[PDB]
């Protein structure tokens, strides 16, 4: 669980803060990112589990590259917003609350919020 | 007009050569040169090998333009060239 | 005078005990192994069930001419596989739906005696001691190879005509790996003759055992290159080997005569063909993700 | 190995005379095998080459120095084994290196009647022509 | 990824988007068994890689402006996305793959510029 | 992915660009058989795990998924005070960080920074 396993819990710090300083501070966590027996049998275990680290990066990054943001951390997309989803001031989220909390308010929305986005893509690779 | 477009994630395969490693359950407890061969040469089997079916599936085979019997003749050459040494042995070579 | 000089190599003969182990083979990672289920494989042309697996069944590393000793049975019923019809210059295969169980028996008493008189006794006597040691006699039941004679017929009638007789031959002549069954058991090579095995011909609307004499040869003409060897003296033990036929390969003789009665000789003789006959149905692919495909679509 | 061995005396070089292949002969003869390779019956190569009628076999024997009047435990020379079954040109190339009519076996039996006895007329009036002629 | 290869080529496309969510011998098995996922994760990386020169890195369904020759497609292509698979699709255009990716990376050269 | 890199190292960089390119187009002896194995398996996936760690920066940088990636950060002739012209002709890959290893930091801060200051602006 070296390695990429390790930064799977790497931004899970600072959990509990503001809402506007962890979108901040995710740039800074990235750039934070860097005898028989043991290497028969015991080796294979902890290569079978940095792979799977891996293999969950990569999965969790081709499906954030869906939405046309490949390698990028933060970026801005030409969706609306439903007022429907929030129906709430923009001030107040982001001063107030907090990642825990709003996830627990979107999670009944975020799985249409991720076909809307890629229906979006969608249409704008259509045209 | 018609443009180009890429795609991925197709289920496409395509035939070609490898080469193949062979797979023998020895236990190399006896002197045989055809066990003692496998136990050198090849990994025990699968245990639980995964059978995986295709309700749709157009083939062509062509088992006579087979590449795999290829190397596997070659394969049995080197078997019974390290298995069994004759008491004499001639070839002809001519220039 | 083109310089053709034989060279020749001497080694002291390991005398080791040989049998065949039933080997697989698998895919390396990024490849992959299809085989098809259906029983009327054709040899070329579709094939309905394609299924992929990750390594290949048994597969037993047998040489042996004009017969297959140990392979997989056919699922079905008989079928058989030629790449053309007609070429009469490519080998015909043969899958049996039913094991033919053959044994083969040898005598280690080395007691055979005559009581010759007169001159050339000490000849005589030498010829027979030294052909105690090479002489074999093999069984095959007439009930069970009969029946499967019957039925390899049966499926012969539909590639050609049905109209006109098929018949067998023994072996036509040449070298004496083709003209004579050639298996080996103990690390001793055994030509066993196969003209009484194929004697009748059959027409349409249609408990012992045929012995087959087998003489050993101590000088083979090896597979692998073409040449000559000579291996050690056979064992003085006892050495018997109880084995299936699997597989049977025949050379069709064409045919310009009017009457078209086809004729069928064991043929053999190339070892690919008896490792095609039990890769028949397999193929080896890699995957290949990216493609390509036109549509009417504007960029940007 | 070159020169080995059996409980019965029969080296390679016999075999190889036996089953009338050439090239394991020549390539024994070259590496060094017994030429007067003897088993358990006095049998040599020169025998087995005459006996079963291989020309060439008993031409690269003869040039290698194989013995031509050599005796078997019943006292045969390859003369008699080679007009045993009709082999008239054997007979020629043995009389040509010089072979004994006139030698016998332990049965008292020499070329000249076991041609006579075998009915082979042939291999006789040439015997007479080798005997007159020595 | 060769998997539901049974469908045809306009359900392949909308599927390609569902797809996108005795110590020894255990030990040598397990060895090829981490043989193939390596490589099949470098096979990815190398194809993205691949991808990225034509622009459409890390997205499954593309779009280009690069000309297509009726003579390759030799077909009205109204009827292949309907009946006809991808497994015969590919053998149609089997000669004609290394020069339109060799169009395309130009294409995308004076796309640069 | 590394292994092949290494060759041709030293060749001049004008054509080790385009031969870049080109080239990212793209029982004893079983134990020790199986322990090179894993030894090789490690190597590899050490190696991918270092290109997804370079392929981040780059991200960070605003160069995913670009190989040869042109940014707005002005050349200045304090950082190597060398010639245009003969740079590319008669100088190595492997002399010019040699020659920069002391000022590649600051370069890099700065392309991070007006990647950030072009984030900024929209
Ligand atoms: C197709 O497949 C079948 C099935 O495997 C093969 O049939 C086998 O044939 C071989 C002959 O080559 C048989 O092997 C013989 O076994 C005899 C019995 O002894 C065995 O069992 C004892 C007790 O378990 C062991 O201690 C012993 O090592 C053997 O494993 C042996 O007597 C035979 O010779 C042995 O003794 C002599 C004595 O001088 C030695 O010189 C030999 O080197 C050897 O050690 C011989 O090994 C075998 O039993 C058959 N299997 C069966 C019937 O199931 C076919 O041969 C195969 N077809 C082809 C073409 O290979
Ligand atoms: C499979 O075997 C059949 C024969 O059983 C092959 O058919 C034969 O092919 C040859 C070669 O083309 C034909 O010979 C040609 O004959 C014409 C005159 O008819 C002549 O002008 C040509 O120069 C040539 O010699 C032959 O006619 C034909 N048919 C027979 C013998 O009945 C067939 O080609 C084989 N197919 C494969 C794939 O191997
Ligand atoms: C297939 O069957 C035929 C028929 O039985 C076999 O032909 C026979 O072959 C033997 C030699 O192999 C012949 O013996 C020889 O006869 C001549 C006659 O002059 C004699 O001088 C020789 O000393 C020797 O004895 C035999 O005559 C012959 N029979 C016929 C009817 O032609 C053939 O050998 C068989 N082939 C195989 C591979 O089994
Ligand atoms: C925001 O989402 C709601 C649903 O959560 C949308 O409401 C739908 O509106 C259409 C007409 O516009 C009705 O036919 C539907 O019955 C409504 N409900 C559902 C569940 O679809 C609303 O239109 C969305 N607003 C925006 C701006 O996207
Ligand atoms: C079994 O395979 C043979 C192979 O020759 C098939 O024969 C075809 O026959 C047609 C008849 O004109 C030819 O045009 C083809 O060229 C032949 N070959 C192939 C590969 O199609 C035969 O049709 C096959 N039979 C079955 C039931 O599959
Ligand atoms: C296989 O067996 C047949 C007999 O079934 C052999 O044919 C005999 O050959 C001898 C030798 O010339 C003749 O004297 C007999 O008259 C033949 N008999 C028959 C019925 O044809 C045949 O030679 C054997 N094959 C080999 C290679 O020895
Ligand atoms: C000859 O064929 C018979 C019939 O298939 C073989 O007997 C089978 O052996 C396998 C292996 O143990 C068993 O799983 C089957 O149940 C047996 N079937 C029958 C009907 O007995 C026999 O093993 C074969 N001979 C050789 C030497 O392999
Ligand atoms: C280019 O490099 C020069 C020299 O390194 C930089 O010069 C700066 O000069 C001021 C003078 O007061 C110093 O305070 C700075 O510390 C110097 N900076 C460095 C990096 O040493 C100059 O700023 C650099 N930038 C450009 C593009 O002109
Ligand atoms: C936690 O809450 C206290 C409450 O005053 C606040 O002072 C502190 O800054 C908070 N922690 C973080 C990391 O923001
Ligand atoms: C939302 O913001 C507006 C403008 O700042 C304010 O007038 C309104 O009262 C706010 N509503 C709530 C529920 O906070
Ligand atoms: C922030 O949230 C807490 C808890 O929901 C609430 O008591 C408080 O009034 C909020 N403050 C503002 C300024 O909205
Ligand atoms: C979200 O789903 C849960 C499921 O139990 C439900 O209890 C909750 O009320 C839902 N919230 C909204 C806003 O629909
Ligand atoms: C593919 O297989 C399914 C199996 O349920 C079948 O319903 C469908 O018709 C097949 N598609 C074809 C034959 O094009
Ligand atoms: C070999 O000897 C045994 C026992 O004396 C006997 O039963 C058998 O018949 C003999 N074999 C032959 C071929 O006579
Ligand atoms: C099988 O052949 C042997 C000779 O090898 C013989 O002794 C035996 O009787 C034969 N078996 C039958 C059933 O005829
Ligand atoms: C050999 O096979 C024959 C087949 O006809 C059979 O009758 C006989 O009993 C078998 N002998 C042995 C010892 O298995
Ligand atoms: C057995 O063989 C004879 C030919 O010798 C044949 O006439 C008969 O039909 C065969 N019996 C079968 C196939 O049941
Ligand atoms: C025999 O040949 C005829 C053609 O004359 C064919 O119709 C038939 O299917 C063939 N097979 C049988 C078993 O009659
Ligand atoms: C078959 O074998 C018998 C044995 O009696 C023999 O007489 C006959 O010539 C052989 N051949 C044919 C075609 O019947
Ligand atoms: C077709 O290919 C040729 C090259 O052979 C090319 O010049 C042409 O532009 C292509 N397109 C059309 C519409 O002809
Ligand atoms: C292609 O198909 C359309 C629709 O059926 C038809 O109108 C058109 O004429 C076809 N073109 C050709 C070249 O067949
Ligand atoms: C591709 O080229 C080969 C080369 O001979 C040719 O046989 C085949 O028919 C071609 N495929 C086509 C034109 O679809
Ligand atoms: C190495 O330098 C020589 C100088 O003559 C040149 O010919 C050769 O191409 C160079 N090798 C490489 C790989 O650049
Ligand atoms: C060196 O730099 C000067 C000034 O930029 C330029 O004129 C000249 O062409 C360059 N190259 C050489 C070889 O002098
Ligand atoms: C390249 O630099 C060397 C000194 O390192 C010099 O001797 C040579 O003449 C230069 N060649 C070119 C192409 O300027
Ligand atoms: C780069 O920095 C090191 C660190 O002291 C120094 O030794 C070296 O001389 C510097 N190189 C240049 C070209 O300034």
């Amino acid at each position: 669980a070296v390695g990429i396993g390790a930064v799977f819990l790497g931004f899970l710090g600072a959990a509990g803060s503001t809402m506007g300083a962890a979108s901040m501070t995710l740039t800074v966590q990235a750039r934070n990112l860097l005898h028989l027996l043991k290497l028969t049998v015991w080796g294979i275990k902890q290569l079978q589990a940095r792979v799977l680290a891996v293999e969950r990066y990569l999965r969790d990054q081709q499906l954030l590259g869906i939405w046309g943001c490949s390698g990028k951390l933060i970026c801005c997309t030409n969706v609306p917003w439903n007022s429907s989803w929030s129906n709430r001031n923009l001030s107040e989220i982001w001063d107030n609350m907090t990642w825990l909390q709003w996830d627990k308010e979107i999670s009944n929305y975020t799985q249409i919020i991720y076909g809307l986005l890629e229906e979006s893509q969608n249409q704008q690779e259509k045209n | 007009n018609l443009w180009v477009t890429v795609y991925y994630g197709v289920p496409v395969w395509k035939d070609a050569e490898t080469t193949l490693f062979c797979a023998s359950d020895a236990k190399a407890y006896e002197t045989e040169k055809h066990n003692v061969w496998a136990t050198h040469a090849c990994v025990p089997t699968d245990p639980n090998p995964q059978e995986i079916h295709l309700e749709n599936v157009t083939e062509e085979f062509n088992m006579w333009k087979n590449n795999m019997v290829e190397q596997m003749h070659t394969d049995i050459i080197s078997l019974w060239d390290q298995s069994l040494k004759p008491c004499v042995k001639l070839t002809p070579l001519c220039v | 005078l083109i310089n053709c000089n034989t060279s020749a190599i001497t080694q002291a003969c390991p005398k080791v005990s040989f049998e065949p182990i039933p080997i697989h083979y698998c895919a390396p990672a990024g490849f992959a192994i299809l085989k098809c289920k259906d029983k009327k494989f054709n040899g070329t042309g579709p094939c309905p069930s394609v299924s992929t697996v990750q390594c290949t069944h048994g597969i037993k590393p047998v040489v042996s001419t004009q017969l297959l000793l140990n392979g997989s049975l056919a699922e079905e019923e008989v079928m058989i596989r030629s790449e053309n019809i007609t070429n009469n210059a490519k080998n015909i295969l043969v899958q049996f739906n039913t094991p033919v169980q053959i044994n083969c028996t040898r005598p280690n008493n080395n007691t055979r005696k005559s009581i010759r008189i007169g001159p050339g006794q000490a000849f005589y006597a030498t010829g027979d001691i030294i052909g105690d040691i090479r002489q074999a006699h093999c069984n095959v039941s007439k009930a069970t190879w009969n029946e499967t004679l019957g039925k390899v017929v049966k499926q012969l009638r539909k590639h050609f005509g049905n109209n006109t007789i098929i018949r067998f031959a023994n072996s036509s002549g040449g070298d004496l790996e083709v003209t004579t069954h050639s298996f080996n058991c103990g690390g001793e090579f055994f030509y066993c003759n196969t003209s009484g095995l194929f004697n009748s011909t059959w027409i349409s609307n249609t408990n012992d055992s045929i012995t087959l004499p087998c003489r050993i040869k101590q000088i083979i003409n090896m597979w692998q290159r073409i040449g000559q060897a000579m291996y050690a003296p056979p064992i003085q033990g006892v050495i018997r080997c109880v084995s299936n036929i699997t597989g049977l390969i025949l050379t069709r003789d064409g045919g310009s005569t009017n009457s078209t009665t086809e004729t069928f000789r064991p043929g053999g003789g190339d070892m690919r063909d008896n490792w095609r006959s039990e890769l028949y149905k397999y193929k080896v692919v890699k995957i290949e993700p990216l493609g390509v495909a036109p549509t009417r679509c504007k960029r940007r | 190995d070159v020169n080995a061995v059996d409980v019965h005396g029969i080296t390679p070089l016999h075999l190889a005379a036996y089953f009338g292949h050439l090239e394991i002969v020549e390539v024994l003869l070259k590496t060094g095998a017994d030429v007067n390779a003897r088993d358990n019956r006095g049998i040599t190569p020169l025998h087995l080459a005459a006996a079963m009628g291989h020309l060439e076999i008993v031409e690269v024997l003869l040039k290698a120095g194989a013995d031509v009047n050599a005796f078997d435990e019943a006292g045969d020379t390859p003369l008699h084994l080679a007009a045993l079954k009709g082999h008239l040109e054997i007979v020629e190339v043995l009389l040509k290196h010089g072979a004994d009519v006139n030698a016998q076996d332990k049965f008292g039996k020499t070329a000249f009647d076991i041609s006579i006895d075998n009915g082979n007329e042939d291999i006789a009036e040439v015997l007479q022509k080798a005997a007159k002629l020595n």
